[PDB]
């Protein structure tokens, strides 16, 4: 449900 | 508009921008983050310093300030590669294609190797970057590789992604901020395990990252491991103080292991009653 930071 | 440390301890330390980059080496972020705003002002129109201090910031699981002082350094030194490049990734991590591509466009533009060579804007960037890629036969372009592990993942392919990017680390198999990208492609890829290994990687090498911390607690959380994603969220802006999306994660995996007197102190966002938490710390 969540987003990784590149 | 930036918005500066008011009252900057070392705002008069000769060798701010040198030392910051000491600092940097040796890990520590935020002191990394005063140098360089220092060197700024003693410096207002250095650029490099907006570049590390962009970077730096975004490093530093503070996106926002990370792409204010990017656009500032491309104002600048419009030709500044690893600034195109990392405030790519940022306006990736932000969701806003047209600008990620629009600097990537232009970092092939001010790219010195690659001068010569619903949406099909991004690509169009993205053969762009294949091709040049593909005019590089045997020795690769870990900046290139980046750019384009980037075209792929803000086009969705993620195996081509992570390739792209394991393909760069094999330049630089150190790189703290490649490993990351990594970790975050595959944990953004669904593939939660292999991203902790890449975090975990990063972390090793510069354990004062922030952004990894994060990603590596998001990671958690997709494994069901909640103590751990805590412990990592918590360490996380322990060195972050010394961004409120953190604040959010750590909330929500204390809401999963149901502790309700912390759960409280989270959404209140006072820290210093979770370093214990237990003994933690």
């Amino acid at each position: 449900r969540l987003s990784s930071n590149l | 508009g930036y918005y500066f440390h008011t009252e900057n301890p070392f705002k008069d330390w000769p060798g701010a921008f040198e030392e910051g980059l000491k600092r940097l080496k040796e890990g520590d972020l935020p002191v990394t983050i005063l140098f360089m705003e220092a060197a700024i002002l003693q410096d207002p129109g250095d650029a490099e310093a907006w570049q590390f201090l962009g970077i730096t910031q975004a490093e530093n699981e503070n996106e926002q300030a990370a792409i204010v002082a990017l656009q500032r350094c491309l104002e600048l030194q419009p030709n500044n590669l690893k600034a195109l490049m990392a405030l790519a990734v940022s306006y990736t991590n932000t969701s806003h294609q047209q600008d990620a591509c629009e600097a990537l466009k232009n970092w092939i533009k001010q790219n010195p190797k690659y001068k010569y060579l619903d949406s099909s804007v991004l690509e169009g960037v993205k053969e762009l970057y294949l091709e040049a890629a593909h005019q590089n036969g045997d020795m690769i372009d870990p900046d290139l590789q980046t750019g384009l592990g980037v075209l792929f993942h803000l086009s969705g392919e993620f195996n081509r992604a992570i390739d792209a990017f394991n393909a760069a680390l094999t330049v630089r198999p150190e790189d703290y901020s490649l490993w990351n990208r990594l970790g975050a492609t595959l944990a953004n890829g669904d593939r939660s395990e292999e991203a902790v290994e890449a975090y975990t990687r990063a972390l090793e090498i510069q354990p004062g990252f922030i952004r990894s911390r994060y990603n590596l607690g998001i990671s958690c959380i997709n494994l069901g491991a909640y103590r751990e994603a805590v412990s990592n969220f918590l360490t996380a802006l322990s060195l972050q103080r010394k961004s409120g999306n953190i604040w959010a994660a750590l909330r929500i995996a204390l809401s999963l292991m149901d502790q309700p007197e912390l759960f409280q102190a989270a959404n209140l966002g006072d820290l210093d009653v979770l370093l214990r938490a237990f003994n933690l710390d």
